[PDB]
RNA sequence: AGAGUGUAGCUUAAAAGCACCCAACUUACACUUAGGAGAUUCAAUUGACGCUCUGA
């Protein structure tokens, strides 16, 4: 009973920035803030304004404004980080700083002899070794950089079966911490792809069953 | 010995005469009710989405496990158990503005 | 999926105002923190 | 009666296991049941430390409702006292005068009993995918004293 | 290309009973109260619009 030994290596990248906010959530936050204001009582700023103005009026008939003005000036002078990062490029799709709001999956294009499709970076395992060890070895060899792929568990994800001699595919995921990719100008077609782009790039059924267990958000 | 912290300080009882009144209207109440209904519907939709995604992930994992069991009666013993690696696991939250 | 725990509310009965203040860490990232005194910038070394 | 066919019909303590034990000071934790084809870890300890209190409380409520709806037993969830921290501020034209600020820092703790490999990995990936802004996760061990 | 199918997540239910979430109490879970969204895919026991399996 011959069985060809293959595998798979799907990359998991945590998002940096949050998803955009909807108007209904804005109205909900506004009403929650109004409820918080109506429920709050005896605050430091409220007193430091009210009793200070009362003392001013009392000693005039016989702080706070300058402080908030300085606060507004310091807020206007300090410019926060520009969140506009997915629209100023629109060309460097294989960059780490491309998408920072959702999850990104990495895949490499490889043209074989009988097959000419865009398969996820597989991982060949040997009977003399384990499975996760061979998977992480293949992930380290196909990445040619210094990365920290923290696996979320020894259990797999999804398996398939294709014959012509039997074969099998073992999917493995790992959480990525920092991104120290060396030499981003390699000839390998490793592009950071998210969710909609992933569903649009694939074509056969062997890849259509991958978007069912990935974090769709 | 655990130290209780939810106990309110002593400065929360001598002053309480600032904003005791709350004035609203029927339009504000009905708008708040509509917003709460819409938010409850949105939360229910998100909960159903999470439920179906979790069910899909679980059935995919079960299919992968049963295929690995029927294709290899040896790798399951080393794939089901977990090696000591996620003991000092940590994941810091996302950010708002990039560095 | 980061908005499920964003719209919050203080469940306590007696409390003061918690203005959404911003704070930058030792890299460059802001965060909305509900804290008194309507400050704008907190330079934490 | 003992001889009648209706014997043992009023029995009810055999369907319960709560023997009213002293669970306030008992430090008997379940060990990680290792076998190979059936992995089961003991009790963990999830930490949700941040600068805001209401965010941590909301995240604790959300994760507790999630683990209640996912059919897994929960030990006990408590909270540790906050630690006040001062933020020194140096003057611009004078790098010799120092000031001080006040900020809060809270943290919550939740525990789950049964965590099989697939179930625990799905739980942790759902937690990290729906991780809100501000808080941070740092799971430790059950031997964390106060 | 063939087969199994057919009431929302479930029914040896015929438009109901179990489920879900939000608002009030709670460190927290939870009861309770006050509310919300849910279905017989089509033309008269028939044939075809949705899912799965067996293939190439």
């Amino acid at each position: 009973s011959p069985w060809r030994l293959l595998g798979a290596l799907c990359l998991q990248r945590p998002p940096v920035v949050s998803k955009p906010l909807t108007p209904l959530q804005e109205e909900m936050a506004s009403l929650l803030q109004q409820i918080e204001i109506e429920r709050s009582l005896y605050s430091d700023h409220e007193l430091r304004a009210l009793d200070e103005n009362q003392r001013l009026a009392k000693k005039k008939a016989d702080l706070a404004q300058d402080l908030e003005d300085m606060w507004e000036q310091k807020f206007l002078q300090f410019k926060l980080g520009a969140r506009i990062t997915e629209a100023d490029e629109k060309n460097d799709r294989t960059s780490l700083n491309r998408k920072l709001d959702r999850n990104l999956v990495l895949l490499v294009r490889e043209k074989f002899g009988d097959q000419d499709v865009w398969i996820l970076p597989q991982a060949e395992w040997q009977p003399g070794e384990t499975l996760r060890g061979t998977a992480e070895r293949t992930l380290a060899t196909l990445s040619e950089n210094n990365m920290e792929a923290k696996f979320l568990g020894n259990a797999p994800c999804g398996h398939y079966t294709f014959k012509f001699l039997g074969a099998k595919v073992f999917f493995f995921k790992a959480l990525l911490l920092t991104g120290d990719f060396s030499q981003a100008g390699n000839k390998g077609h490793h592009v950071w792809v998210t969710k909609d782009e992933l569903g649009d790039y694939l074509k056969p059924k062997y890849l259509a069953q991958v978007r069912r267990f990935v974090s769709d958000l | 010995i655990p130290i209780e912290d939810f106990i309110t300080p002593l400065k929360f009882l001598d002053k309480a005469r600032e904003r005791p009144q709350v004035e609203l209207t029927f339009e504000e109440t009905e708008r708040r009710a509509l917003l709460l209904k819409k938010w409850s519907l949105y939360k229910q939709q998100e909960r159903k989405m999470e439920r179906d995604t979790i069910r899909a992930m679980l059935e995919a994992q079960q299919e992968a496990l049963e295929e690995l069991q029927l294709e290899s009666p040896k790798l399951h013993a080393e794939a089901i158990k977990r090696d000591p690696n996620l003991f000092p696991f940590e994941k810091e939250g996302p950010h708002y503005t990039p560095p | 999926d980061s908005s499920r725990a964003s719209l919050t509310r203080v469940h306590r009965q007696a409390y003061a105002r918690l203005y959404p203040v911003l704070l930058v860490k030792q890299d460059g990232s802001t965060i909305h923190i509900r804290y008194r005194e309507p400050r704008r910038m907190l330079a934490m070394p | 009666y003992k001889t009648k066919p209706t014997h043992g019909i009023g029995k009810y303590k055999h369907l319960i296991k709560a023997e009213e034990p002293k669970k306030k000071k008992g430090k008997v934790e379940v060990r990680a049941i290792n076998l190979g084809t059936d992995y089961e870890y003991g009790v963990l300890n999830i930490h949700l430390t941040a600068y805001d209190m209401t965010l941590a409380e909301s995240y604790a409520q959300y994760v507790h409702n999630l683990c209640n709806s996912l059919s897994i037993k929960v030990e006990e969830s408590y909270a540790m006292p906050t630690k006040t921290i001062e933020v020194l501020q140096l003057q611009d034209q004078g790098s010799k005068m120092l000031l001080d600020s006040v900020l809060t820092t809270h943290e919550r703790v939740v525990q789950i009993s049964g965590l099989s490999a697939t179930f625990a990995e799905i739980f942790l990936e759902i937690i990290q995918s729906s991780l809100p802004e501000g808080v941070r996760l740092s799971v430790k061990e059950h031997t964390e004293e106060d």
